[PDB]
């Protein structure tokens, strides 16, 4: 059924499973015409497809082109979606493909559901975890690559780095969510924290920057007050 | 006019004959239903008055042979049996009209409600749904499920209604994936009307006979064949127009034959509020519509 905090370790166990996150499938900004009307321009998008084992993130780029002449964008988004991953997975071979996916938003359900229908053994589940995906256009490298593109393209990255050489899988996904959630609460703040220390770099092969173990505790302590203090500014505490 | 004598009625038990039930006492004396009309199929149906527990009844046409009622103290039930010989029976049925020991099927100069409620159905794709070929009849009761509901036990005692589901193979053709599950008329049309059905008829034929095997025996597995086939047509941006008027009238007097009481557990608020309100077909069904808004207002 639906994933959760009570079946959180399955995330991390030996069958191979993706997340989908459509958040950022279809992007837009909205102005006002000359005659003082509003309308939308599309940016390019992106369809975020992460294994939490591994690391390994399957992004597609979405080039505007896609929508164009199109109607209903924000409910093609959802099938264009399901159409990619299904795509992604036919691509696959047979034992790297999942046995589960898990939609971070529940209208992709039915969609990818329809679109799976040549896979009954792949299991499409729902969660009722908040994921803080929608913030991976806050990773410098991840939207420099969806605003260049000029043309659909996946491209693959590993959003752990090399972390899994020092680290479990479940520590290596709890810092990407710490990571994420700074990033989405106050993007501004986080991203000063991660680049503070001009000695830190960032090495071409990778998205985040090489810390140590001892100031990547650092870094999380930095998370951690980031998002409470927002949570105090949002809430008066 | 025909009949259907009963041999005797030695349990008590409430009888229905179409839309009309009635009740006979514990060894009352009692010989059957008269004047039943000649041309449309007929259902006639239990409930004992010691165990409410399971409805039951029989599809039957008159013109396909000689039936009566006899009840079975072994089996416990009230069984319909056809009677081969036509002078025997001729002679039966007259001796218990002379002595007007048959109860009266009403006559009235203005109903038309069995046949709005069966237009299409016919005893032959009866008993198709319902497989027991060596009887003319057709025994259907309240837990008889369905084949589509055995796949999510027994096959000969199952209802073999229609599959349909939207979320097949059938209903989606690859590469149209969402052309066809947001329009469904491709499975309308070409899948279930042209392929399986024939034409509109037969369609409406098993939607009918599933309304009326929901209402008159509570099967819960008939409602749901019920509500997909309207379903399938208000979710079709494209069906022909005499099947949209043809299914307003249809509707309707389902409708308007449900009891007020059992509206809670043979309406499904999901279908009903999607087709009247959501559908494509949302401005198609006028007379249904205003039946539904009078009547069932709370469900919507
Ligand atoms: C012998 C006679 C025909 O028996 C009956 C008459 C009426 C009824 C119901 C209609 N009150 C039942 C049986």
């Amino acid at each position: 059924g639906a994933m959760n905090s009570s079946n959180y370790a399955e995330l991390f166990n030996n069958d191979i499973k993706l997340f989908v996150d459509d958040t950022n499938v279809y992007r837009v900004t909205v102005h006002k015409t000359f005659e003082g009307n509003v309308a939308t321009k599309a940016i390019n998008g992106c369809i975020f497809t992460l294994n939490p084992k591994t690391g390994h993130l399957f992004l597609k780029i979405i080039h505007t082109s896609v929508w164009a002449g199109q109607k209903r964008l924000s409910q093609l988004a959802k099938w264009k979606t399901a159409e990619e991953v299904s795509a992604l997975v036919r691509s696959l071979p047979k034992e790297e493909q999942p046995k589960q996916i898990i939609v971070t938003r529940k209208a992709m359900l039915d969609p990818l559901e329809v679109h799976m229908l040549d896979f009954p053994n792949i299991a499409i589940r729902p969660t009722e975890l908040r994921l803080p995906f929608s913030a991976a256009m806050s990773i410098d490298k991840l939207s420099d690559v969806v605003m260049k593109a000029t043309e659909p393209q996946m491209v693959l990255f590993n959003i752990y780095d090399d972390w899994l050489d020092r680290i479990s899988s479940y520590t290596a996904f709890s810092r990407l969510t710490l990571l994420l959630r700074a990033l989405k609460t106050n993007e501004e703040s986080a991203k000063m924290i991660l680049l503070s220390d001009p000695t830190i770099t960032i090495k071409s092969y990778h998205l985040w920057p090489s810390f140590t173990d001892e100031q990547w505790i650092t870094i999380e302590s930095q998370m951690r007050d980031l998002i409470l203090t927002e949570y105090g500014r949002k809430y008066n505490v | 006019m025909n009949t259907v004598p009963f041999t005797s009625a030695p349990i008590e038990v409430t009888i229905g004959i179409d839309q009309y039930s009635f009740n006979v006492k514990e060894n009352q004396p009692f010989h059957g239903i008269k004047d039943i009309p000649i041309g449309h199929v007929h259902v006639i149906h239990f409930q004992h008055a010691d165990n409410s527990s399971m409805r039951y009844g029989y599809w039957f046409d008159c013109r396909m042979g000689n039936f009566y009622i006899q009840y079975d103290p072994k089996d416990g039930l009230y069984k319909m049996m056809e009677e081969r010989d036509g002078a025997k029976f001729e002679n039966i049925v007259h001796n218990f009209k002379e002595r007007q020991m048959m109860v009266s099927y009403p006559k009235i100069d203005e109903d038309d409600t069995w046949y709005n409620l069966t237009e299409f159905v016919q005893m032959d794709k009866i008993r198709k749904i319902v497989r027991k070929d060596e009887n003319q009849f057709s025994y259907v009761d309240s837990s008889m499920t369905t084949v589509q509901e055995n796949e999510l036990s027994d096959p000969a005692h199952s209802l073999n209604y229609t599959v349909i589901n939207f979320k097949s193979r059938e209903a989606i053709r690859p590469g149209h994936e969402m052309e066809d599950f947001l329009d469904k008329s491709y499975y309308l049309n070409t899948v279930m009307l042209q392929g399986i059905f024939k034409n509109s008829s037969n369609y409406f034929g098993e939607l009918q006979f599933a309304f009326l095997n929901a209402m008159f025996f509570g099967n819960y597995g008939s409602s749901l064949q019920w509500h997909a086939m309207i379903e399938l047509i208000c979710s079709s941006a494209t069906v022909p127009k005499h099947m949209l008027d043809k299914l307003d009238e249809i509707l309707y007097y389902q409708i308007k034959t449900l009891p007020e009481q059992y509206s809670d557990i043979l309406l499904n608020e999901r279908v009903w509020n999607i087709c009247l309100y959501s559908s494509f077909q949302k401005n198609s069904l006028h007379n249904t519509e205003k039946i539904m808004e009078n009547k069932y207002p709370e469900l919507l």
